[PDB]
RNA sequence: UCCUGGCUGUAAAGGAUGCGGGCUAGGUGUCGGGCGAGCUUCGAGCUCGCCCGGUGCCGGAGGGAAGCCGUUAAGCCCGCCGCC
RNA sequence: CGCUAUUAUUGGGCCUAAAGCGUCCGUAGCCGGGCCCGUAAGUCCCUGGCGAAAUCCCACGGCUCAACCGUGGGGCUUGCUGG
């Protein structure tokens, strides 16, 4: 059954964006999911998310505007440590700053650089680029 | 307004659809009646006339083809030809016009228009080959798939057909000021229509 | 030199052509991102008249097919070849004959008129300069059943590939490169066009305007 | 020089693609790049200056 | 356990019948005056040595890393194969 | 070979295609239920359109060694078990 | 050992080539919808005590250079433990 709605709405986005769309709905929302779409907004993938209210949870309306080549949720959620970045970063990624692996740390959602910057670890939950 | 009064538009038969459809036309449609047939609103189909018109002046008359392989469309495009100095192919459109420099008449134009993408499908496929504009009369049954204008228009009916290349070549004229005005353009409707 | 040697005897069949004879188009680059058909191999000859030179026309593979009937056994020869300017063009060619020169002539030819321009940089996690000594980042390519990846390396690194693919890429202007690869390797056709299909996609990576300083990135010729 | 980008989309246009442009057919000040994608999948386009939303 | 042995300080090519590879380490061979492969291989291993190195360190962060890098550099300037402005690059 | 009461536990037992969930163009038939318009001989009747669910034929992107599959995936994702 | 993505966590495959149980219901086990409060076991950071030497990497110095030996700086010790 559902297990993991983030992996869901990043597949859905990824559709979406390699069959050419300019909104996106998500049904099931989350705490996560707005601040990974926060995330990705701050570094210009995507453009004027909102949420709207209907009685059973949120729903997510986002805008694409074609600056996303892939996008996934990380299974298992890895923990890391702020001295081992480079191998996931080559492992996920095509070159050596070229998307962004989103951490989750006792700090908050955020980016790799972020968490390096800060001298910290955490848990690997997604990727875009 | 309009370009023409209404009653004429309906009497030429430019509103009478398929017993189909198509998501791509939901603009286009407008109702559905009881028969099973639908009905395309004249509006879309007068702006579209009009925008055409536009940027088939921006164009240079000689290089632009009118192609049509029904029957009910051979002498319309003739005469928009001989009003227009643009080419018309009627018949069946040899494969290799546009591919194939080692033909007889072998040509390579700027923009295509079209009577139905689906029985011209190969003029269609060489113009995308060649990478240029085309500017397609579609009705319920038809897609909107490599067409970057479209005319919303019973394509099967010869009345519908003359009235619509009639219209085109006037706005053509027009826009590209070799008359004064609309009433300046003495050519009848009856000519552009297939004789019998 | 052999510009007016080129030029003069030379009629335009397409209309491409005429706008190059004529002078109005006058560098290769203004060629390609419309959707322009190229029917005449002057018209590279005209642009690129590197790719002329007997050393940028690598012919990769020679193949003897059979073709049964009840005389006897017809034979037919297929030659796949390979021409490139030396800094981000390059086109893959096949060609087929009753003799060996008909075939290898018939694959520079449409080896001439299946010509791309390709993107360059570093891109790689130990080198990190700003040069246009590979690709910027790694790409996919597929043919029949072969699969290939290829990825950014440092300098002085060179082309740690299988010899064809060897070939495309110094025939490309690239020279340090890691690859992966998956199938029917040893058909040289499929490798070869999975090889070319991969230089072709570093076009269709989506990139943002700071990135092109960041890799050196490099479209066409180079300097 | 300066690559072109498809207006329905946001991508930049392949060298050996089945790519077309032309001027818009409403006002006539911007000029409209369509991707073979968007033109064979029928992907709408609307004109930066006017809006005019063509097919 | 199993204990140290000394080991070789040179390598040998992947294939022994290259013609490009044989080209070029003969011309090498005849325009310096070598006696064997051997010497090359191992001058060659030298330049690998080096390579890798700044490899590795390249955008490691830590002390011990530019401590590395500084040596490096000094080392190289030492045996001069490089000028005293010089970079890891 | 059929009936009553029990054992055996196998087949091209085949869609030769394990089960659940979200996404990626549609068109045209048929079966059941519901809604809305028009006909009517006033019939649990006829025709047209829409929503849900089942079952078929075509088909564009896309996938595949190909044959072919193609919102009833042999496509991209999140899972568990059996097998080579 | 590698070649071998022919043992595949990274990283394979099961219509036709080897390969879906004949089909169902369910025990352990693995995977599990959205918000709020708590704890802080896993996870993350900082620090104390341990993980012999030789072996491995780097620079300097002594045997003609080197191999070898010495001084120092790092790792290895697949980790345990106190705050
Ligand atoms: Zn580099
Ligand atoms: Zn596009
Ligand atoms: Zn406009």
């Amino acid at each position: 059954t559902l297990l993991d709605p983030l992996a869901n709405a990043l597949s859905h986005i990824t559709n979406s964006e390699r069959v050419g769309k300019k909104e996106v709905y998500i049904k099931p929302a989350s705490k996560l999911i707005g601040e990974v779409l926060r995330v990705m907004l701050e570094n210009g993938y995507i453009g004027e998310f909102e949420l709207i209210d209907d009685g059973r949870a949120g729903i997510y309306r986002v805008q694409l505007i074609g600056k996303i080549n892939k996008a996934g949720a990380i299974k298992p959620r890895f923990p890391v440590k702020a001295r081992d970045y480079e191998k996931w970063e080559k492992r996920f990624l095509p070159a050596f700053e070229f998307g962004i692996l989103i951490v989750s740390t006792s700090q908050g959602v955020m980016t790799h650089k972020e968490a390096l910057e800060k001298g910290i670890g955490g848990r690997l939950i997604a990727y875009v680029y | 307004e309009y370009l023409v009064p209404l009653d004429q538009y309906l009497a030429a038969g430019v509103h009478i659809g398929t017993q189909q459809k198509t998501k791509d036309m939901k603009k286009f449609i407008y109702r559905v009646r009881q028969d099973g047939l639908y009905v395309l609103d004249v509006r879309k189909t007068d702006e579209r006339l009009r925008v055409a018109g536009k940027f088939l002046a921006k164009f240079d008359p000689e290089s632009i083809l009118a192609v049509s392989v029904r029957l009910y469309g051979q002498r319309p495009v003739k005469k928009f030809g001989e009003v227009t100095g643009a080419k018309a192919i009627p018949g069946r459109f040899l494969p290799g016009t546009m591919t194939n420099p080692q033909v007889k008449n072998f040509i390579e134009p700027d923009v295509l228009i079209v009577t139905d993408p689906r029985a011209d499908h190969q003029a269609l496929k060489e113009a995308v080959e060649i990478g240029i504009p085309i500017v397609a009369l579609v009705d319920t049954e038809n897609f909107l798939s490599y067409v970057d204008i479209a005319i919303p228009t019973n394509n099967k009916g010869r009345k519908a057909l003359a009235l619509i290349y009639w219209i085109l070549a006037r706005e053509v004229l027009y826009n590209r000021k070799e008359i004064e005005s609309r009433e300046d353009f003495k050519i009848p409707v009856e000519d552009f229509e297939m004789r019998i | 030199e052999i510009a007016q040697r080129v030029l003069e005897e030379w009629e335009p069949k397409t209309k491409l052509g005429r706008l190059v004879k004529e002078g109005q188009i006058t560098d290769i680059h203004e060629i390609f991102r419309k959707g322009y058909q190229i029917k005449e191999p002057e018209i590279v000859d005209v642009l690129l008249p590197e790719v002329n030179l007997r050393e940028n026309q690598e012919v990769l593979d020679i193949a003897l097919t059979v073709r049964m009937t009840d005389s006897g056994r017809r034979i037919r020869f297929r030659v796949l070849a390979a021409v490139g300017n030396r800094d981000g063009y390059v086109g893959l060619g096949i060609g087929h004959g009753r003799e060996v020169g008909i075939a290898i002539r018939k694959a520079i030819n449409y080896a001439k008129m299946n010509i791309i321009e390709i993107k360059r940089g570093c891109g790689s996690w130990e080198c990190r300069c700003r040069r246009p000594h590979s690709i910027p980042f790694a790409v996919e390519g597929k043919e029949g059943s072969v699969r290939v990846k290829l990825m950014p390396g440092p300098r002085g690194l060179g082309l740690v590939i299988g010899d064809v693919g060897k070939k495309i890429l110094t025939l490309a202007g690239v020279q340090d490169v890691w690859s992966q690869t998956l199938g029917e390797t040893r058909t040289t056709v499929n490798f070869a066009k999975a090889v070319f299909n991969a230089l072709y996609n570093t076009n269709r990576v989506a990139i943002k305007p700071e990135d092109i300083e960041r890799y050196g990135i490099v479209v066409g010729r180079a300097m | 020089f300066e690559v072109p980008v498809c207006t329905s989309c946001g991508k930049e246009i392949t060298p050996r693609e089945h790519a077309t442009h032309f001027v818009c057919p409403n006002c006539g000040e911007a000029i409209i790049w369509r991707c073979e994608s968007c033109r064979v999948l029928s992907v709408p386009y609307k004109c930066p200056k006017c809006g005019w939303e063509g097919p | 356990g199993d204990p140290k042995r000394q080991r070789k300080k040179y390598e040998t090519p992947s294939h022994p019948w290259i013609k490009e590879r044989l080209d070029r380490e003969r011309v090498l061979k005849r325009n310096y005056a070598l006696k064997n492969k051997k010497e090359l291989w191992r001058h060659e291993t030298q330049l690998k040595e080096f390579r890798r190195r700044a490899r590795r360190l390249l955008a490691a962060r830590g002390k011990q890393a530019e401590i590395e890098r500084q040596q490096l550099l000094q080392r190289l300037y030492r045996l001069g194969l490089l000028p005293a402005d010089a970079v890891l690059d």
